[PDB]
RNA sequence: GUUUAUUAAAAACACAGCACUGUGCAAACACGAAAGUGGACGUAUACGGUGUGACGCCUGCCCGGUGCCGGAAGGUUAAUU
RNA sequence: GUCUCGUAGAGGGGGGUAGAAUUCCAGGUGUAGCGGUGAAAUGCGUAGAGAUCUGGAGGAAUACCGGUGGCGAAGGCGGCCC
């Protein structure tokens, strides 16, 4: 299937491209996320007659992402309290969508989608390092104190 | 107890019986009954689909919490009670609350007994926790098979699991079969063994025994005629051919299981 | 084909055979021989002699790796203890450790019973 | 009221943990009339065979004397504790005051 | 009184192997030699002493 | 029934054939499967029960203009 | 106890007990182009299939044939290309 | 024969636990033998055994101490802890 990129995407190229990928990847994945469109006549004369300002966003939406993720590395340490036994071990667990909330009560708003775990989800007390992905080459980092 | 009957009459020579001095000799709580009426093997068309069943004593549906996610409100056992509907009894427990419910009964239970659920209950018999938070190398049972959906493993009385090892988001398990199975950390079990497990002591005795418990009797194919049963026919007792089920599958070691969806699951099967 | 210089010799001395396998550090092994497959059968077998010409093999097996320095780790009652370490040392290895690794239970498995001959 | 010896041992990634849990189990022991004889923190020590595949434990010793219903209940305690890599509890004759030989 | 903590003391009475010696090597009395291996047993079982060489 | 919402393929009948010819009714199905088509247009997705080929139409000719020609023809989705 | 309503009531069938075997639950299995339903609001001390037939003392040798179970290095081998 | 203080002891019943070793399972290295006997053969091994390293499962018994040593009516009782 022969697509337009609509934006950056990894191993394929950059927007405005042509490229053939299989069937099942546009279809499923890049149409419906909106990084690509089918290469139909009127969507190339159509995109190539409006293209620049589609940039233009892109470099607006990095600049976004850019000034999100300097709030977030601002905010630094965020605290989030639960239950515990005497060991510091969690009988629950602390995950996305509570250290999300925890953000975006200390200030910033950032969605439970844009946190990244590497290490599962925390299940001890003491200090932990999360990311935050809000844009696709961006990244923050933010410590997280879990407490009883 | 196991007592055995005194010959006074050929159907009783060989009965033995198995007499609980616990369970409550009144009716059950009403709030938690429910009709159950029978089905003679017979399905929504009318057609016999599992043989060897129909009559037997009328018997009421107890509501029993296979889910135990009442958490941190402790239960005193009120009484045991025989169920007609399982082998294992049941114990009626009465929440902090004043809510009654219906569990399985462990070894060693009895009236005035507490019990409790969730993350931070004790590893008492009859407490209920989710596995991750369960001793590895403990014994365990009513355990659920999906977080949430309630208890399906080591239901019958006198049975257990093993919790063998724990790895990642996933609890190795030993069944009663002998399969040794993994099952996700956050599913819930309940610690000890199901009781009643001199229930296999049981001796019927008579066949109107198993009768009165819904099960209608066996014929062999081999006493039936050619149209009826690939093992029916013959001048005398024949048979001349490899055995299988009434329609024609090899029924002495041929294997069955195909669920290749299941199949990541099964660390070791049974044999 | 990768150089070592640092290996463990593992002499497995049974009343019946010698098998003598040279491994590195980790315990993976790079060449072996016996005193039954270096022409001996029978009675010959189970003699020293037998399991110098072993060790002399598994030398040469072990020739291409370069070692240069081996620690000895001998299991077993057998006849081949010390023949394997002397040809070992005459082989030119350097023999920095020597150590009894034959397993003793404590108590363990109740053994076959005695033969009446 | 009999004399107990109680010697455990702490995984050493826990060791942050100790100075609680020796107050834990004193403040259980002092609250059935309970008292600490001796009270010795050996810090870790090389173990003279790996014991999980660890080969440091944070070794602590006490003297006490309490009854036997809140001395299974410090065992229960130690077979469910994780850290708790091993333990043991031994009866002695009289109370155990002196200094170790370790210290 | 013999003590399983006294390792200096234990170890006089242990092979490099870490088997216990005969009394009738060391020259102890029977009743210390028994108090002697009770404390070893102790001490090999809180890891303060090696049950084997090949640790 | 096992009919394609896109194409209107639905099972025909045929012989299977034996090498001695024997001739024995049978029937050819579709290749049918439930898909989630996301309509960009209405910011959702629409589920239709679709054979292989039908796909590829929709793939071809753009699910717009496929819903359009089901309006017409008063199939539901 | 059951049976050839209408020439056979029995030594036949069933039976409690026994064994083999399948089945980890959306169970095996069965009715059903399917959806579903029975199995079971049961969960291996459970459920199906098969043989034997209270109880007592017992149940020996043969895996070459046929089947079932496991193996997968090699030979041969379909559509496809 | 009873009481008071103390002593040694594999005396008994119940529960827990530790280390060595055997077997089995999985993986890594590695290659033509292994195992067995008086000598052999059956058996195991190129479908990768035996050997060596790592991880796991499980049952049974407790090296050294240990002794014409101890305890128990006899039969008998042996790691450590309660
Ligand atoms: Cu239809
Ligand atoms: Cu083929
Ligand atoms: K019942
Ligand atoms: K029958
Ligand atoms: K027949
Ligand atoms: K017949
Ligand atoms: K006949
Ligand atoms: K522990
Ligand atoms: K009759
Ligand atoms: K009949
Ligand atoms: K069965
Ligand atoms: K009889
Ligand atoms: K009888
Ligand atoms: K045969
Ligand atoms: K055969
Ligand atoms: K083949
Ligand atoms: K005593
Ligand atoms: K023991
Ligand atoms: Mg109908
Ligand atoms: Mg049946
Ligand atoms: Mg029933
Ligand atoms: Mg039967
Ligand atoms: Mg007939
Ligand atoms: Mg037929
Ligand atoms: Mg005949
Ligand atoms: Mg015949
Ligand atoms: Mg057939
Ligand atoms: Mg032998
Ligand atoms: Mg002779
Ligand atoms: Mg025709
Ligand atoms: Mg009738
Ligand atoms: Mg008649
Ligand atoms: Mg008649
Ligand atoms: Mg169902
Ligand atoms: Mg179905
Ligand atoms: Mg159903
Ligand atoms: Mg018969
Ligand atoms: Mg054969
Ligand atoms: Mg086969
Ligand atoms: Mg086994």
């Amino acid at each position: 299937m022969q697509v337009i990129l609509l934006d950056k995407v990894a191993n394929l190229g950059s927007l405005g491209d042509q490229v053939n990928v299989k069937a099942g990847y546009a279809r499923n994945f890049l149409v419906p996320q909106g990084k690509a469109v089918p290469a139909t006549k009127k969507n190339i004369e159509f995109f190539e007659a409006r293209r620049a300002e589609l940039e233009a966003k892109l470099a607006e939406v990095l600049a976004a992402a850019n000034a999100r993720a300097e709030k977030i590395n601002a905010l630094e340490t965020v605290t989030i309290a639960s239950k515990a036994g005497d060991e510091g071990k969690l009988f629950g667990s602390i995950g996305t969508r509570d250290i999300a909330d925890a953000v975006t009560a200390a200030g910033v708003e950032v969605a439970k989608s844009e946190v990244r775990l590497p290490n599962g989800v925390l299940r001890t007390t003491g200090e932990h390092e999360v990311s935050f992905q809000v844009h696709s080459e961006v990244f923050a980092k933010v410590i997280v104190n879990v407490v009883a | 107890a196991v007592v055995k009957c005194k010959p006074t009459s050929p159907g009783r020579r060989h009965v033995v019986k198995v007499v609980n001095p616990e369970l409550h000799k009144g009716k059950p709580f009403a709030p938690l009954l429910e009709k159950n009426s029978k089905s003679g093997g017979r399905n929504n068309n009318g057609r016999i689909t599992t043989r060897h069943i129909g009559g037997g004593h009328k018997q009421a549906y107890r509501i029993v919490d296979f889910k135990r996610n009442k958490d941190g409100i402790p239960a005193v056992v009120e009484r045991l009670e025989y169920d007609p509907n399982r082998s294992a009894n049941i114990a009626l427990v009465l929440y902090k609350d004043g809510e009654r419910r219906y569990i399985l009964a462990p070894k060693g239970l009895k009236a005035g007994d507490q019990i409790q659920s969730g993350v931070d209950a004790a590893i008492k018999p009859g407490n209920t926790l989710p596995m991750r938070n369960i001793p590895v190398g403990s014994t365990v049972h009513n355990v659920e098979m999906k977080p949430g959906k309630g208890g399906q493993l080591a239901r019958s009385a006198g049975t257990y699991v093993q919790i063998v090892a724990r790895d990642g988001a996933y609890v190795t398990l030993r069944l009663r079969s002998g399969e040794m199975r993994k099952v996700e950390a956050d599913c819930r079990a309940t610690l000890g063994e199901v009781g009643n497990a001199e229930h296999m002591l049981r001796v019927l005795g008579k066949a109107g025994a198993a009768r009165w418990r819904g099960v209608r009797p066996t014929v062999r194919g081999t006493a039936m005629n050619p149209v009826d049963h690939p093992h029916g026919g013959g001048e005398g007792r024949n048979f001349g051919k490899h055995p299988v089920t009434p329609w024609g599958v090899q029924t002495k070691g041929k294997k069955t299981r195909s669920n290749k969806r299941t199949d990541k699951f099964i660390v070791r099967r049974r044999s | 084909r990768k150089q070592v210089s640092d290996g463990v010799a593992h002499i497995h001395a049974s009343f019946n055979n010698t098998i003598v396998t040279i491994t590195d550090r980790q315990g993976n092994a790079l060449g072996w021989a016996t005193a039954g497959g270096s022409g001996f059968r029978g009675s010959r077998k189970s003699t020293p002699f037998a399991a110098q010409v072993a060790a002399e093999r598994c030398a040469d097996a072990v020739k291409e790796y370069g070692i240069k320095n081996l620690e000895v780790m001998v299991k077993g009652p057998g006849p081949g203890r010390e023949s394997t370490i002397r040809a070992l040392n005459a082989a030119g290895f350097r023999i920095t450790n020597i150590t009894d690794v034959t397993p003793i239970p404590h108590x363990g498995c109740r053994p076959p019973k005695k033969r009446r001959v | 009221m009999r004399h107990y010896e109680i010697v455990f041992m702490v995984h050493p990634d826990q060791s942050e943990q100790v100075p609680g849990m020796i107050e834990r189990y004193t403040a259980a022991i002092t609250g059935a009339e309970g008292k600490i004889h001796r009270l010795e923190d050996w810090g870790r020590r090389q173990l003279a065979y790996p014991i999980n595949k660890l080969h440091k434990a944070h070794y602590v010793l006490m003297n006490v004397e309490a009854p036997q219903e809140v001395i299974d209940e410090l065992e229960t305690t130690f077979r469910f504790n994780d850290a708790v890599i091993r333990s043991m509890v031994m009866r002695t004759k009289h109370a155990v005051t002196e200094a170790s030989p370790m210290v | 009184e013999i003590d399983y903590k006294d390792i200096a003391t234990l170890k006089n009475y242990i092979t490099e192997s870490g088997k216990i010696v005969p009394s009738r090597i060391t020259g102890t009395r029977a009743k210390y030699q028994r108090q002697l291996a009770r404390a070893i047993k102790r001490a090999r079982y809180l890891s303060l002493l090696p049950y084997t060489d090949r640790h | 029934s096992r009919v394609c919402q896109v194409t209107g393929k639905r099972p025909v009948t045929g012989n299977n054939r034996s090498h001695a010819l024997n001739a024995t009714k049978r029937r050819f199905l579709p290749n049918l499967h439930s898909h989630r088509f996301w309509v960009e247009s209405e910011k959702r997705f629409v589920t239709l029960r679709v054979s292989a080929k039908g796909m590829r139409v929709i793939d071809k000719k753009g699910i717009d203009t496929v819903l359009a020609e089901l309006r017409a023809r008063g199939e539901k989705y």
